[PDB]
């Protein structure tokens, strides 16, 4: 973070630090705290872990005077895959948004095992704008999230009510879920997808629907892109 | 189907009355006598309607 602060603010460049194993950092903080004869907090971790993680995280951000920026992707390792764990809880409190990697997705397929239902970005609306990237980004992403949720619901409902009894909007949603978890999310470890190419692929998946089915997308965007 | 079955039952009763009038006697006894085997049979089919 000191190197990022230097580069971004005294050099006017964008950084995007990627801190790995915040769980390992928290364990290191645990050992440093307990070496000073201090009682452990809730889950053994020091009570001031919130303050320390707040310093480490909030060391990032944009400033008015300088043209640089410090984005941050602190990559945690949730013990026992528990969100109620102190490190995930404090990180969710301090940071804005969260990206989840799913064990079910990892078992089912290949990189990246990221599920979109529990993963969201709080300042997404600012990044996905009109002048920056494309004007259809927000509508496409919202539509994809809604149809992925409906696809998961239909996949659960198929084994309950039979495949035939599913509605048209459920069969199409199941097909979209298959082509989504298998072609859109599924990305090679070395292949690079620009934002525009990713949006084009998202539209390619979204075109299996009738134009009336896509409800979250604005009518102008539907007329121009679909 | 209940309405249609009522209408069909009325039509069949009228047809049976006409047939009995044409024959001059009730064919019920003859039908009962010739009831050795049933020509009409119904086989159950396990259709999958919804779940």
């Amino acid at each position: 973070l000191t190197t990022a602060e230097y580069l971004a603010y005294q050099t006017e460049r964008h950084v995007l630090t990627i801190l790995t194993d915040m769980s390992s950092y928290a364990d290191a903080l645990r050992e440093v705290s307990a070496a000073r004869e201090e009682v452990p907090g809730r889950r053994g971790y020091p009570g001031y872990m919130y303050t320390d993680l707040s310093t480490i995280y909030e060391r990032a951000g944009r400033v008015e005077g300088r043209n640089g920026s410090i984005t941050q992707i602190p990559i945690l390792t949730m013990p026992n895959d528990d969100i109620t764990h102190p490190i995930p809880d404090l990180t969710g409190y301090i940071t804005e948004g969260q990206i989840f990697v799913d064990r079910q997705l990892h078992n089912k397929g290949i990189y990246p095992p990221i599920n979109v239902l529990p993963s969201l970005s709080r300042l997404m609306k600012s990044a996905i704008g009109e002048g920056m990237t494309r004007k259809d980004h927000g509508d496409v992403s919202n539509q994809l999230y809604a149809k992925y949720a409906i696809g998961k619901d239909a996949a659960a409902m198929k084994a309950v009510v039979g495949e035939e009894a599913l509605s048209i909007e459920d069969k199409l949603s199941l097909e979209f879920l298959e082509k989504f978890e298998k072609t859109f999310i599924t990305q090679g470890a070395y292949e690079d997808r620009t934002v525009f190419e990713s949006l084009d692929q998202a539209w390619s998946l979204l075109r299996i629907y009738p134009k009336e089915m896509l409800n979250r997308i604005s009518p102008k965007i539907l007329d121009e892109f679909y | 189907a209940k309405q249609k079955m009522g209408r069909v039952m009325q039509t069949a009763a009228f047809s049976l009355a006409e047939v009995s009038y044409a024959t001059g006697e009730n064919i019920g006894y003859q039908v009962q006598e010739s009831v050795s085997t049933a020509r009409f049979k119904v086989r159950a089919r396990q259709e999958n309607v919804s779940g």
